[PDB]
């Protein structure tokens, strides 16, 4: 019983689209400084709802006109998707982010939408209110980057107490400072904005040690790569990126240990069969 | 001149002090201005009254 | 519509002589008597310029 | 060009009023108008212009 | 900043990538200094090209410190100029960090991964027109 | 509702499915928002005679 | 002197680049004559212009120079015999100003 | 898919500074 | 009856391929830079056919050999479509260019060629014969342009007056030139070329005001989109790129209006069921 | 009877991987500076090959440590396919190179593995050990590339007696040089790396004269192309890149002659369908 | 197909090697 | 497929040294 | 001089780009007669404003001013006749002010 | 005050991003009462923390110093009433002071 909600943000408020609604979220996230993508395929759309939620969705009023200074320029759409049984609940959090494309796959009898949300699509910043530090740390660039974005961070790196000259005077907006902070220092080091946390850590290093999600039911065969393990499970509502999971497979037992999650691929279809999600994950130290 | 100092502007005094800087400040023309500092460690300090 | 049906015949019947007529109506009696409408051109030439 | 023109004014007058008062008298009283007021009009005045 | 036709055909993707690949590639523009220290060589400066956006409004670069000024010497036999606020010249881009170059003058590592950014370059001082030569020094350095 | 088909540019006259739509919506304003204007019914037979 | 491609409909519309212009010709039949709509570049030249064999359409000088062009019927309109029988040519300004001194001396 | 790359291209390509 | 002809320019002749062997073009036209696109699968060849059509077409004797000054280097091909009943015709000219490439898709009993050309595929010009103007205004480097490559133009934008110091003699060959028109001025003001007219407009304005196409009758429903309304419909051999259209939809109130046209696609197959034309479409100011 | 052989090598040995297991081996080899690539479908892997396959192809080791001098960092694996009948044997050799990616692609109950092979994918090399020349002609600057990639050299071109100044300073690493030798001259001369042997020759000449390949059975139809012909065959193990061929076709009498390969598309599946290469070419001069 | 659009991005190559 | 084209797009982008 | 698009519905929000501004109208029945919040750029301009025919709903000069428009109402406020009958029609700053002028000699 | 949603089970573990920190509390069944065990930022800061009604969970000064909040049950801890009934609260610097303030002179 699987239970799925699209929340969007609008002037009026928030209309949960729910999982009666045939629902199909494709979402792909990484440890990557690309924007995670969310992609939405929602049939069942009666007139009044298309009216409501595709007039707002425009890419106008920003190019053509002004109509804008702050938020509710493009509205921020978030997805708690998870399973309930006996009455209980278990509906997380798998993305928030703002619209950017929508067009529509299906035509009648069935008008369904398609719609193209990216986490962070908010770069119709201020242009960078406050200016970049001159010469500071790394963790001191982290913290203004953060605070410049209005997300909350965790940095957690051996590489904070590195001075630089100049460390993003040429920024040009604010999606950019993920960029620079990437750009800087990539070996190991990648920073990326998960949901609403910026986080920027070693690659081979977990965020939050005290949280391994042991691993023991997967779909297919938890099986080797070129970095990692990689495998595909059933939606678990304690699985985030760059999180720490402790795989114990039966099929292949030389895969079992400790590991960072690099990627994930959110698939939920509430009226299909493809629930899953998979994980990339590499050796973690 | 005409000088933003730097958030969380680290400065030692001669004990090791390494004190952060903590209003986003900039200076004036004049040449002198003044700062919030906080200590790096969350221990008991007594900085000296010189400049260091 | 009567009133109007009136004041268009109007316009038209009084189109036939100048001093009521307009652009594309007073061309025609213009026309009946060869007066040519007098068409669109323009033209210079023979400029010199000082240079470099 | 060739293939006709009928504008009759009387045309919008279908079998149902084949004997109507009404109806039938307003559009006869409307096309006597049109008549008198465009056809008898255009006439005297090329009438005028000759 | 974007056209509605991109996003159908690949090629459309492919290259309004590459403008904004080659947008963020800075190499050189018309600089202003607004601080200096001849003892050092090294000068606060604002860059003089505004960024424009979707609203056609500018908005100012930011200040790049600590950038290196040319000056055009071999074996010890440089050239100098009363460098000053107010000043104009070119500002141009390294290939990679100089951070940790231009303390130590020898050969050293990138100290970051910043690449093509006016973060790190030279100001070469240019009058461009403001100046006037005298007619006996026509033909004449 | 009727424009203006003398201008100066000559009569512009336009087609009679325009001129009789024309002729139908000033009708069903005039005489109800909902009454049915087909070409049996009285008000048709008029909108017709208006539309020749 | 270009053919312009006509259809026996009564009523119709041709837009074509011609003449380093672009001509949009709506003809119509009125009565029993027929009728033209000339409008060139989007800004309209004339409206009702009656149709005739060998009669220029546009009749008054300011419509036709600098070298504009014209159009012209081989005979008196009629969209029952357009396309076969019935043509209508286009006229550059050189080629319709030695049409003008031809038409003129008749 | 290739509609949702080719989006996904895109969309990183837009950000105010037209140059 | 769909009536669909594909017309090459060879030395002996036009030779037409009518809509009796099977053809299948599917052309992708914008208003960008970028040159539109048709790829046009035809079975049914002939040997003699296929000896007399794919020979011509060839991307050697100019980078192995010289046999070049002008035209008749590649073959220029048309495409005439539309319907035809009642012994009316309604065949429109939807695309005008050069082959690139030639293969086959479907191996034998059905030997069918796909070839591919783009528009203005005789980039290899002239290397600029007549030398860009060194001071003007953007219309009249425009006007320069359009006389470079022979194509009549319609320069209709609010940039016209507006002088360029140095307007592209970084232009190597008569292609760029468009690229160029495109790169100054572009958040509004993109210039294309529909066949053989170059058009630099506003983004936001119409060719020709005086040429709307209402349309009625739609195929699916008339969908929103991120600037406008996104609609396929039936060939109508009067939907250009960049003109104005009227929709009055149905099945979606909200998306009445007047549109411009962005994007066009194209998918004609007189033996197969895809014979529509797909337009985006953005607000007309 | 199709016999292909995958052949890794391991500390342990060679493990052969025979046509008795699912196998499908997707080559594209091409005269270019790019790697040739080989996708590598193998099913019915047992636990224990797994372990020894999987584990040993790796991208760590180099990145998060040390461990690498030289080969051993990752396993260099060829392919060596053909036919046989009546006892005789035609197991020629079709790709050598080293695996950078490795994933699955059905899951249980048949574990197929996925890896991607790249020719001269030891690119991790000693960061060019030997300096260039500082003055050289074409050839010698050949010749020394040759040494360094540790390759034998065939190179034949018009252009060999040409000096350069600074012919590859700036070259970081061993597969650079390709590109390099690749970046200079490139309307014709094209160099490229088939197996372990370097070819730099101009692109409408022959590497072997003596080693034409008259082919007269073809798979479908060899056609035209913007190139030369273009045609698919079955298998046969004396087809190379870069080797001429004498097309003598019965469908197109025209596209007979003398052609050089560019490009060559393997498709081995022992126990499918697909045992075709298909071959792009160009006249031969 | 992704094989049209390959094809598409190939066309950026004039006359110009320049080289 | 188009995976195979990215994962070889991603190879050619991996060399020896990091800037 | 423009008429808002309206739906007979009870009770209702539309919200458009008009006179460069961001404007929206909720109007509900409210007992016996239309009640009308309205709200521009986010901000709450008024609530429970009575719809009257010809009064225009900006009562105070501090939200009509400056040059922002106005709305008025045809008639008295009827949600069961709109669309067919009752409309809403938005001033910008000239039109609105020229009503003053008119309106105030009544 | 921010309520934390609990669920009626025995034991649970929730983990949140709370005042500027990283908290997670497990909270269980031991014998007759409920315990917690409190970590913030990843170090554990107290196990087997008795709950009870109105009296904060971190006791001593430095857990909860500076600013870093605390936690308050409104009732005695009782799993079986979880979410309907009882609820967790969590109090910031300056709140958590002044309940501190009111609560030491009851």
């Amino acid at each position: 019983k699987r239970i799925l909600r699209v929340t969007f943000n609008m002037p009026y408020g928030p209309e949960v689209i729910r999982e009666d609604l045939d629902v199909r979220v494709r979402i792909m996230k990484a440890a990557l400084r690309i924007q995670n993508r969310a992609t939405m395929e929602i049939f069942g759309l009666t007139t009044q709802l298309r009216e409501s939620l595709l007039s707002q969705f425009t890419a106008w009023k920003h190019r053509q006109r002004q109509v804008g200074r702050e938020d509710e320029l493009m509205i921020k759409v978030s997805v708690e998707a998870g399973y309930s049984d006996q009455g209980r609940e278990q509906v997380s959090r798998v993305f928030v982010g703002e619209v950017a494309i929508v067009d529509i796959i299906s035509p009648p009898p069935d008008i369904g939408i398609r719609i193209q949300c990216y986490t962070r699509q908010i770069d119709r910043t201020k242009t960078i209110r406050n200016m970049p530090p001159a010469n500071t740390t790394f963790v001191k660039f982290v913290e203004w980057g953060a605070n410049e974005m209005g997300l909350n961070f965790i940095c957690d790196t051996s590489y904070n107490d590195q001075v630089l000259k100049n460390p993003g005077r040429s920024i040009t907006v604010a999606s950019a400072i993920l960029a620079s902070i990437q750009d800087m220092y990539m070996p190991d080091v990648a920073a990326f904005v998960d949901d609403d946390i910026l986080i920027v850590k070693d690659r081979d290093k977990v965020i939050r040690p005290d949280e391994v999600t042991n691993v023991n039911s997967f779909v297919g065969i938890p099986s080797w790569s070129e970095w990692g393990v990689e495998f595909q499970c059933l939606f678990e509502p304690s699985i985030r990126v760059a999180g720490g999971v402790a795989v114990e497979s039966l099929m292949n037992p030389s895969v079992n240990g400790n590991y960072v999650i690099t990627a994930l691929e959110y698939d939920l279809a509430s009226r299909d069969r493809p629930f899953y999600i998979k994980v990339m994950g590499s050796p973690a130290a | 001149r005409s000088q933003t100092r730097i958030s969380t502007g680290s400065r030692v005094q001669t004990p090791a002090g390494a004190i952060f800087t903590v209003l986003s400040d900039v200076t004036i023309p004049a040449g002198g201005v003044a700062t919030i500092d906080i200590k790096s460690q969350e221990y008991g300090n007594i900085p000296l009254p010189v400049g260091n | 519509a009567r009133s109007s049906v009136m004041r268009n015949e109007a316009r038209i019947a009084n189109t036939i002589n100048p001093n009521v007529s307009f652009g594309t109506f007073l061309d025609a009696i213009c026309a009946l008597m060869g007066i040519e409408r007098g068409s669109d051109l323009s033209t210079f030439g023979y400029g010199v310029q000082v240079t470099g | 060009t060739l293939p006709a023109y009928n504008s009759d004014i009387q045309q919008a007058l279908k079998w149902l009023h084949n004997q109507a008062p009404g109806i039938t008298g307003l559009i006869q009283r409307k096309a006597q108008w049109y008549d008198r007021f465009s056809r008898q009009f255009w006439a005297n005045w090329e009438r005028d212009v000759f | 900043s974007a056209k509605a036709p991109d996003r159908t055909r690949l090629i459309a993707a492919l290259d309004a990538r590459s403008r904004r690949d080659a947008l963020d590639f800075e190499v050189m523009i018309p600089a202003q200094v607004v601080q200096y220290d001849r003892a050092e060589n090294i000068a606060t400066i604002q860059p003089l090209i505004t960024w424009v956006d979707t609203e056609h409004n500018a908005v100012q670069r930011h200040q790049l410190v600590d950038i290196p000024v040319i000056s055009m010497g071999a074996g010890g036999f440089h050239i100098s100029f009363p460098i000053q606020q107010g000043d104009i010249g070119w500002i141009y881009a390294a290939d990679r960090d100089t951070s940790q170059f231009l303390e130590s003058l020898s050969m050293s590592k990138p100290n970051t991964g910043r690449i093509h950014k006016f973060e790190h370059g030279l100001f070469i001082p240019d009058v461009f027109r403001r100046y006037t030569i005298n007619s006996e020094d026509s033909a004449a350095m | 509702a009727n424009y203006n088909y003398i201008v100066d540019t000559g009569v512009i006259v336009a087609d009679t499915a325009d001129v009789l739509s024309d002729v139908e919506a000033e009708f069903r304003a005039a005489l109800g928002a909902n009454i049915n204007l087909a070409a049996s019914t009285p008000q048709g037979s008029l909108v017709a005679a208006e539309a020749i | 002197m270009k053919k312009i491609p006509l259809t026996a409909v009564p009523n119709q519309a041709i837009s074509f680049n011609a003449g380093s212009s672009y001509w949009k010709i709506r003809l119509y039949q009125n009565m029993d004559m027929m009728n033209a709509d000339i409008s060139r570049d989007g800004v309209i030249v004339c409206h009702g212009v009656r149709c005739f064999g060998g009669i220029p359409l546009l009749q008054y000088s300011r419509q036709y120079r600098p070298d504009y062009g014209n159009f012209v019927f081989d005979r008196d309109a009629d969209w029952t015999l357009f396309g076969d029988g019935i043509n209508l040519f286009y006229l550059d300004g050189a080629e319709f100003a030695e049409y003008q001194a031809l038409a003129t001396r008749k | 898919q290739l509609t949702t790359a080719i989006q996904d291209a895109q969309n990183d390509s837009a950000t105010k500074i037209l140059y």
